[PDB]
C-alpha cells in the first residue's frame, strides 16, 4: 500500500 | 477541486449513480473496499440497484474501452459509527492493482498527523470557474492542529476531525469530491489520514478545511473488512  | 491543477491519484475513485454518472469520490483501502463520505448516500439502507465505482481513468467520462477503466458494481454498503461521517462500499469483486490503481494505507489508530504535513486532494467535482471540472484534480494542503483550527471555527472541530491551513486562494474540495481522500505522505508511505466531508464554506480564502479523521475510526474498517 502506499506506493505512487 | 477548486483551485486544483490535472493530476493522478491512484486510490481515488468514482462513485456512480444509475444513470452512469459520477456522484462522489472515494479512497481505495482494500481491493474490494472503498472508504467514502456518508453524505453521500441518502440512507444506510439505500437501494444501490445500479450503482458502481469506476477506477484507473483521469476523466470523468472515459470512452468504454478505455484500456485503463475498471468498472466494478457496489455489493453493498456499511455505514460508519455515530459521528463518524464514515461509508465503507464493498465491491461485488476485487480490482486489479497496478500503476494507475492502488492501494492508500491506513493510519494507525489515534495516530495525529502532526501540524505541517504537505497532504494532496483530489476529485472529479466543481472547480467554480478554475479549471476543467471533468478531469481528475489535485491540490497540495498543508496540516493544521485542532487547536489553531478552532480559532475560527469556534471550537465546531472534533476530536473525530483534522484541518488543513486556510489558502488565501480559492482552493479545496467542494461538491462532488466528497468521499475521495486525504492523502499524506509520510514515514516513506501514503497513508489515508482524512476524508473530504461537507463543510458550511468550501474553497473559501483563509478559512481552513475540516476532513474526518480517519485515524479514529480504524478498528470499525479493520472490523468490517
Amino acid at each position: 500500500c502506499g506506493k505512487r | 477541486v477548486v483551485g486544483g491543477h490535472p493530476g493522478n491519484s491512484p486510490w481515488t475513485v468514482s462513485l456512480r449513480n444509475r444513470q452512469g454518472q459520477h456522484f462522489c469520490g472515494g479512497s481505495l483501502v482494500k481491493e474490494q473496499w472503498i472508504l467514502t463520505a456518508r453524505q453521500c448516500f441518502s440512507s444506510c439502507h439505500m437501494p444501490l440497484t445500479g450503482y458502481e465505482v469506476w477506477l484507473g481513468t483521469l476523466f470523468q467520462n472515459p470512452q468504454h474501452g478505455e484500456p485503463s477503466l475498471q468498472r466494478v458494481p457496489v455489493a453493498k454498503m456499511v455505514c460508519g459509527p455515530s459521528g463518524s461521517q464514515l461509508v465503507l462500499l464493498k465491491l461485488e469483486r476485487s480490482v486489479t492493482l497496478n500503476q494507475r490503481v492502488a492501494l492508500i494505507c491506513l493510519p494507525p489508530e489515534w495516530y495525529v498527523v502532526p501540524p505541517g504535513t504537505k497532504c494532496e486532494i483530489a476529485g472529479w467535482g466543481e472547480t467554480k470557474g478554475t479549471g476543467n471540472d471533468t478531469v481528475l484534480n489535485v491540490a497540495l494542503l498543508n496540516v493544521i492542529s485542532n487547536q489553531e483550527c478552532n480559532i475560527k471555527h469556534r471550537g465546531r472541530v472534533r476530536e473525530s476531525e483534522m484541518c488543513t491551513e486556510g489558502l488565501l486562494a480559492p482552493v479545496g474540495a467542494c461538491e462532488g469530491d466528497y468521499g475521495g481522500p486525504l492523502a499524506c505522505f509520510t514515514h516513506n508511505s501514503w497513508v489515508l489520514e482524512g476524508i473530504i466531508i461537507p463543510n458550511r464554506v468550501c474553497a473559501r480564502s483563509r478559512w481552513p478545511a475540516v476532513f474526518t479523521r480517519v485515524s479514529v475510526f480504524v478498528d470499525w474498517i479493520h472490523k468490517v473488512m
